[PDB]
């Protein structure tokens, strides 16, 4: 899957662009509605941020064009233009590459992004994967309703937690627990162990159970002092 | 309790020799007579010959149908009970079982499967059942050698499966059959492994 469709979005890669703009929901739609770049959002990170890809033409004058009406827009660097109608003329190549897959049942609540529900192991064929390609993802309504669902540690897996902002801004305002966690795993000014090993232990302090024998594979127990009482005086007359 | 280590099955050429390994620990081999149990399908348990231990002699006792065509060795100072077979013959495919004493069977060992074939590995041919009598299954047949596995739906139907063991026909080829029950889309995977063939056929409900 992964070079698959690495090598086949090279071939439309350097040829439109990403934005990513916060003024609205349906106020951006109805902004670039004016064009016909675009049939359905790329992605939602929260209530009050979008992305917008396309054709470098519209998206050049949409970016001028809301410069000066509104919350600054940032050019994402990305070479193509995916979750775009530009997909749709290169489907057979994908089909013919990832038409041979053997889907097998799940064992933890694999939670789609792109169908808004809780998908089973069986489920995930040519299409599922071009469905995840070509339209939309819901990130934060899933991320909101799964907080909903009774889970409370957001631990994120990635080298650069980008997504953390999005995800506070998403659990505060569903009817669940606030304390919810959010923690990452490496960041940009560092790749050590000592980072890996704080951010653990900040995902630790927060009520994630830690097994941190792991770590010390090589020592043995110490003799180590008692807790430490804190006590008053209480006294019925005897 | 002790343990008894064994090892040496395989595939065989029917008249060709082989030989099996039994080591022993928790207990001084020098001292117990060894007595060796075959186990084949179709028929129970079947005594086949034994060594007496040091001190007592190293006489060696055979059954009628293995004396000139079987022996049996031991070394006290390593410690094994050998069995070497010569020029074996197509119904001793059989798992092994070394006993400790002559005559009280006390220990049985966990055994080996040794058997001596003369087909080749071959690919299986799975065909649909149609019923003509609800149930619906598929026959896997003419393959080589153990094991095989069947699923249905990918590993997601489980429930109504009967799969059966492979019994040898004459010929000296693999049968078995997988059927579900199903009150009335439907395929059967067979996964030939040795050989690395999935197959996927479908059966009429």
């Amino acid at each position: 899957l992964v070079v698959g469709r690495s090598r086949l979005m090279r071939s439309l890669s350097g040829e439109g662009g990403m934005a990513a703009v916060a003024l609205g929901e349906a106020a951006v739609r109805e902004r670039l509605r004016p064009w016909q770049d675009r049939l359905s959002v790329a992605a939602v990170n929260g209530p009050r941020s979008v992305v917008v890809s396309g054709e470098p033409g519209a998206l050049r004058a949409f970016s001028e064009d809301c410069a000066a009406e509104g919350i600054r827009v940032r050019d994402i660097d990305v070479d193509y233009a995916s979750h775009s109608p530009q997909i749709e003329r290169v489907r057979e190549e994908l089909l013919e590459t990832t038409g041979d897959i053997a889907p097998r049942p799940a064992r933890v609540t694999f939670h789609s992004t792109v169908e808004s529900r809780s998908m089973d192991g069986t489920e995930l064929d040519a299409r599922y994967w071009y469905r995840n390609l070509r339209e939309t993802v819901r990130f934060a309504d899933a991320v909101t309703r799964l907080a909903e669902s009774g889970y409370d540690a957001f631990i994120e897996v990635s080298p650069h937690p980008v997504v953390v902002q999005a995800v506070e801004e998403a659990v505060e305002e569903a009817d669940g627990a606030e304390d919810a966690v959010v923690v990452g795993s490496l960041h940009r000014d560092g790749g050590d162990l000592s980072a890996f090993l704080r951010s653990m232990a900040t995902a630790h302090v927060s009520g994630v159970d830690i097994r941190w024998d792991v770590a010390l594979p090589g020592a043995a127990p110490f003799a180590l002092p008692t807790y430490p009482f804190q006590r008053k005086r209480y006294w019925l007359q005897p | 309790e002790v343990q008894l280590v064994q090892s040496g099955g395989g595939l065989v050429q029917p008249g060709r020799s082989l030989r099996l390994s039994c080591t022993a620990s928790g207990f001084t081999f020098g001292d117990y007579a060894m007595s060796w149990v075959r186990q084949a399908p179709g028929k129970g348990l079947e005594w086949v010959g034994f060594i007496r231990s040091k001190a007592y002699g190293g006489t060696t006792e055979y059954a009628a149908s293995v004396k000139g065509r079987f022996t049996i060795s031991r070394d006290d100072s390593k410690s094994i009970a050998y069995l070497q077979m010569n020029s074996l013959k197509t119904e001793d495919t059989a798992v092994y079982y070394c006993t400790r004493g002559g005559t009280l069977f006390d220990y049985w060992g966990q055994g080996t499967l040794v058997t001596v074939s003369s087909a080749s590995t071959k690919g299986p041919s799975v065909f649909p059942l149609a019923p003509s009598s609800a149930a619906l299954g598929c026959l896997v047949k003419d393959y080589f050698p153990e094991p095989v596995t069947v699923s249905w739906n990918s590993g997601a139907l489980t429930s109504g499966v009967h799969t059966f063991p492979a019994v040898l026909q004459s010929s000296g080829l693999y049968s078995l059959s997988s059927v579900v029950t199903v009150p009335s889309t439907y395929i059967c995977n067979v996964n030939h492994k040795p050989s690395n063939t999935k197959v996927d056929k479908k059966v009429e409900p």
